[PDB]
């Protein structure tokens, strides 16, 4: 049990997402603790909106963290996968956000608030520093490449939601201009985390690897011409993590083809090319 | 018993193509890749071509432009044309079987020597050769023949239809004036000569010209 | 294109002692631990037989003598013990990148107890008269080493214009040596003299061997 | 374009999809009409979380859509992995509607209702009619398993939140019964939706087949058993569908050892399993 | 486990006609479409010598007259032009399923022309005599086809008791059979009697060959 | 030249244990298996076992209780082990090579014959054969050698160390009496007989017994 934290406080990512967590729901806690007395309708649907974001940096740990164990017999590539699973989760969480943003923001154009209103821009401030201050963390520029691409684009998403929020306060100070902010943030973060989901849906969807697609081909190519390979058949590449290639291949070679200068030949060939893990079938065709 | 048999021309002009058949026995051609190896005295050997058993061929960079390897799996014979001979494409062309499962040619056939230049074919000329004097009778005399002025390089020497292969010492060839001359030595036992008739065979298959001669001392 | 290098290019050794043959490739001929390389076996006048295949595997058939090792890019062959019947011209081959390429053949010459030349001389027949030239030949055989030399008297005049000399292989029975010296002459040339003698200045006696004909 | 509607309609599945999808879309767009008059608190957030409900069905439809589509070397398996990621999306969709259900229900809870009543029981009447309907339709006991148990699962927690809506309003003409209904709801939907997300994320995580983990020590053994073969090695088998597995393997086998039959044999012996794709590997020991 | 059958269980061909065996088994031998049927020729007297490995490939070295064929579960050897040389056994071996097994073994007689067997006699030796025993050995050599008669008469009488009959496999050569027919008697009963003769029924002549000593 | 040689012994008993060693040479144990395969009369070919080059064995399934193969790698020596032999166990017992990529037996070993039964090794009696009488001398006369009481069944019979193998005919042993009788023939021009010596070889290497005996008329 104890062994967890440990591990945690060990890896410098898991512990800068440890930190963030702590922070959103302490904080979270306190504007729970402080809209207990009163201005509930909106200050408690933000302090579980600020619970839920919570729960997607807990996910994002948690797939941090699993993805450094070993395999047991069940899992044979491993928790690799746990990094793109998290960063599929980070992207509909942060569409999901947007329209909760999108359907705020609809609410407070068609009603008029009688609610306080100095203490909820206070708290959006606080709320800013937090997202700005988990950008400044998080800037970057066992894999664990998609979790931190996810959660940098979940504190941008917050960020705009705070900007959105102050500038509609300042706004309104100096009606229209609230929903049009909303709707505008809302747009910025799905088409920001587009990209993301994009790459996700690639991986999980045993979809050739995008850089591997171009030099297939050629590498095809360089294969039929070995000695003795009469054709090349069912060859399926799919991705695993970030630069990590998992390709099977089955070749028909001549009955008196050597066998292991064709596979050792192929597995150049595919290593060339970025394949680190690759199964080749070799089948000796009759006449 | 694994034979590979090739029949080309020794032959060939500077400006025309060459065809060699290399015919095979004890295996099938549906099941094994023959190469073809061809070995000079000035480039060693060189490997020129292969063709599997669908009848995909695989050819030398150097001679992709020139070589043609085909096959007939029914008459189990293997054909290979090359075109635009020079001067430096002269050597012994063989036809080996690859290893099975492996890269080396385990199984090589005597190859038909090629020269290509523009001489024509000289049946051979042999001569008898017996010793002068009627002396040094010490139970082994030497023989010989002389097979001079004949073209091109290959020629083969047998005595006694190779019935004598004891004591045969036959000598590579010399190029003079654009035509070899060769010679070959057989020593003999004094009692069985010339009590025993002795004959020498030199058969020339470029000129289709089979001799024999018998020597008759003095 | 991997270029094959065999050092020495020529090799001596006893009859019983230990042979080496070394065939260093351009680059390395390695894959998943196998190693592609083949040494082939050329007596003379005969096609290459192949002894090793992937550079450790004996061919089915051959003598156990033969033994392969190396990895990478240097490789050797070892035969021992030696015999008589090893005399011959060594190859190795790489089938690791087409194209296959052989390296340049490593001669063998098995030493043995030095021997005197029998030297015999024959005179041109009677087909060389009526065809109008002459040829006389001197036959050196079964004389160790190769080196020897052949001196050509005529009449006591020493000639060497229309001397050739052919030799052969070292014998896979008793690794000893031939040699054949021609004097090619015309008809009239022929008649003119009358004594030839032929001479072979070989290693093992400081005086040399004469056959002579007086014609 | 129209090829799309007329492959909608051609198959079973699709065309029940496309009905519910018209059907929740066509019900959400007249409760936003009827609402747009007044009451927009609580009208415009049910009109648009149907329509939220509406998005996942989409999403549904279009990867139980795409799932029937052919290899374009580019997504080598195909896009048979369509139904797996709606399945995930949809319990994803479920999990946060439920955490919805109960900042709805805290906020009810913790509010003071001054809005119309009638019209809002009504309309969940409808909903729950809708709900119904949904459920009796979808009712069970190219591969498309994932997508029918999600679509169900969603349909059966909408049913949970409208029968959850009519207890509290039953009970409160007959406070506390709110909160509890709506904790209630939300625990159901939860715990009902935890096994379709355990089998979308071991399909997703490149797990091996739980149906097949039972017989692989067998099939190793028996492969083990094969004349030459030294050593089975480097073995992975994941999911690709329902009672879909692929497979990859690795052996060591003798020098001169029948690579033929041995292949034949493992394939056998894996096929003989379940495992329709296998790439088998092949190396000859040296010594 | 795979039981193979073998029909016929003996086949006769004539010298350069068509001969076919037929091997069935129990189950399918297939897979990955290569049928693992292999085939054997054992003659008399020598270890089995592989033909057909695959059900479809000949043996380097076998002469092409062997053919295979067939798939699944029946196959068939085809021997075209079949030769004196090809008179032995032969067997069908599956390696598709452990533990590997051989069918029943299908004897092949080569046809010819008949001939006569070459009736000798040899009465019992010095060293039988003194030994205690006798034997009188009758040899039939050369003779087709396979079945053939003997029968001893001992001064005119019928003796069947100590008769001892042995066959040769058929020859390779000439495609003949030789005989032995043994007669094992004490000293006393041997020196009793004095004429022994020895005859060979055969279908070639009505009338049997005689041959008799008078001891 | 890929020969396989058995060395076992040729008599065991009926509950004893039996040892046969499968001396290869022209291969290396290293790349390729040896399986051991025995032919009895009465059922026909069995595969025993086979050893891999690694030393890993494979069994049959009726035999998995008493086989035990091992190796020797360096000396090149495959040892096959059975124990609780009984009388059903006689038979040829034959080790081959694998085929390379195969699983058929291309090079076979001339087994040692093993017979299982309780009696004991007698020496071969060789008794001459000759014509009674001195007729019948159309240029071809017969002569044999009647070797009687052995045991067990191998005996080899040669004539004059087996330079004459022409007009040989050796004929199966029959079982009489717990013994072996074994007669051979041979077919000579009279011209040769009695003029050049005839000489019956005969060995039994049970008994580590050879027999040379001579022919003599009358």
């Amino acid at each position: 049990i104890s062994g967890w934290f440990r591990s945690i406080l060990s890896d410098k990512t898991s512990r800068n997402l440890f930190f963030f967590l702590c922070l959103n729901l302490s904080f979270a806690f306190v504007e729970l603790l402080y809209g207990i007395w009163s201005n509930c309708l909106g200050l408690i649907s933000d302090s579980f909106h600020m619970f839920f974001d919570s729960t997607a940096i807990l996910a994002g740990l948690a797939a941090s963290v699993i993805s450094k164990w070993r395999d047991n017999d069940a899992f044979s590539y491993g928790y690799v996968r746990a990094e793109v699973l998290a960063g599929f989760v980070n992207g509909l969480f942060l569409i999901f956000t947007a329209f909760f943003i999108f359907s705020e923001g609809v609410e407070r154009a068609l009603a008029p608030p009688d609610v306080h209103h100095e203490r909820l821009l206070l708290v959006s401030i606080l709320g800013f520093v937090v997202n700005l201050i988990g950008i400044f963390v998080f800037k970057h520029g066992g894999p664990s490449r998609q979790i931190l691409q996810g959660v940098f684009l979940h504190i941008l998403a917050d960020t705009l939601g705070s900007i959105g929020v102050i500038a509609s306060a300042i706004m309104m100070q100096n009606m229209i201009a609230d929903p049009i902010c909303s709707i505008l943030i809302a747009i910025l973060i799905v088409v920001s985390v587009i990209p993301l989901l994009r790459e996700s849906v690639g991986i999980l969807m045993q979809r050739t690897p995008p850089l591997l697609e171009n030099s297939l081909p050629q590498c095809y190519q360089r294969v039929q011409q070995l000695q003795g390979v009469y054709s090349l058949q069912e060859q399926h590449f799919w991705t695993l993590c970030s630069d990590v290639y998992v390709g099977t291949l089955k070749l028909i070679v001549a009955p008196d083809a050597d066998a292991r200068w064709i596979l050792s030949q192929t597995h150049n060939i595919f290593t060339q090319a970025g394949v680190r893990q690759l199964y080749v079938q070799i089948d000796f065709a009759a006449m | 018993e694994v034979q590979l048999q090739e029949s080309g021309p020794g032959l060939v002009a500077p400006s025309q193509s060459l065809s060699i058949t290399c015919t095979v026995s004890g295996f099938s051609l549906t099941n094994y890749a023959v190469h073809w190896v061809r070995q000079s005295p000035g480039k060693g050997l060189e490997w020129l071509g292969v063709i599997w058993s669908n009848g995909r061929t695989d050819y030398n960079a150097a001679f992709i432009s020139r070589l043609s390897i085909s096959k007939d799996n029914s008459k189990s014979q293997v054909f290979f044309k090359m075109n635009s001979l020079q001067a430096d494409d002269t050597a012994i062309y063989y036809c080996a079987r690859k290893l099975a499962y492996e890269g080396a040619m385990d199984y090589w056939g005597q190859g038909t020597s090629v020269t290509v230049s523009s001489a024509k074919t000289t049946p051979p000329s042999v001569y008898p050769l017996a010793p002068g004097s009627a002396a040094q009778t010490n139970s082994m005399v030497t023989l010989g023949c002389l097979v001079k002025g004949y073209f091109p390089e290959p020629v083969t020497v047998t005595w006694n239809s190779g019935s004598l292969s004891s004591g045969v010492h036959t000598f590579p060839a010399v190029l003079q004036s654009d035509l070899y001359t060769l010679s070959s030595s057989v020593t003999v036992p004094s009692s069985t000569w010339p009590s025993e008739t002795v004959t020498c065979n030199v058969a020339h298959p470029a000129s289709s010209t089979k001799v024999d001669k018998k020597i008759v001392p003095r | 294109d991997i270029v094959l290098t065999q050092s020495p290019a020529s090799l001596a050794v006893s009859l019983r002692r230990r042979a080496t043959i070394s065939c260093r490739a351009s680059e390395s001929v390695d894959g998943y631990g196998h190693s592609f390389m083949h040494w082939y076996q050329q007596k003379s006048g005969q096609p290459p037989k192949l002894l090793i295949y992937r550079a450790s595997n004996l061919e089915s058939g051959v003598p156990a003598r033969f033994s392969g090792s190396g990895s990478r890019t240097d490789f050797t062959l070892t035969i021992d013990p030696v015999e008589a019947d090893d005399a011959a011209t060594y190859y190795c081959q790489q089938s690791n990148e087409d194209p296959y390429t052989f390296g340049s053949g490593t001669k063998l010459e098995i030493k043995r107890a030095d021997a005197a030349p029998t030297v015999s001389i024959f005179p041109p027949s009677s087909e060389q008269l009526t065809s109008g030239g002459a040829s006389v030949v001197c036959f050196l055989n079964n004389f160790y080493p190769k080196d020897i030399n052949v001196k050509w008297k005529i009449d006591g005049s020493e000639r060497q214009n229309g001397v050739l000399n052919s030799w052969t292989d070292q014998d896979s029975k008793d690794s000893t040596y031939s040699m054949s010296s021609t004097l090619t002459l015309t008809k009239d040339e022929y008649e003119r003299h009358n004594s030839y003698t032929c001479e072979a200045t070989h290693k093992t006696s400081t005086s040399p061997i004469v056959k002579s004909f007086n014609r």
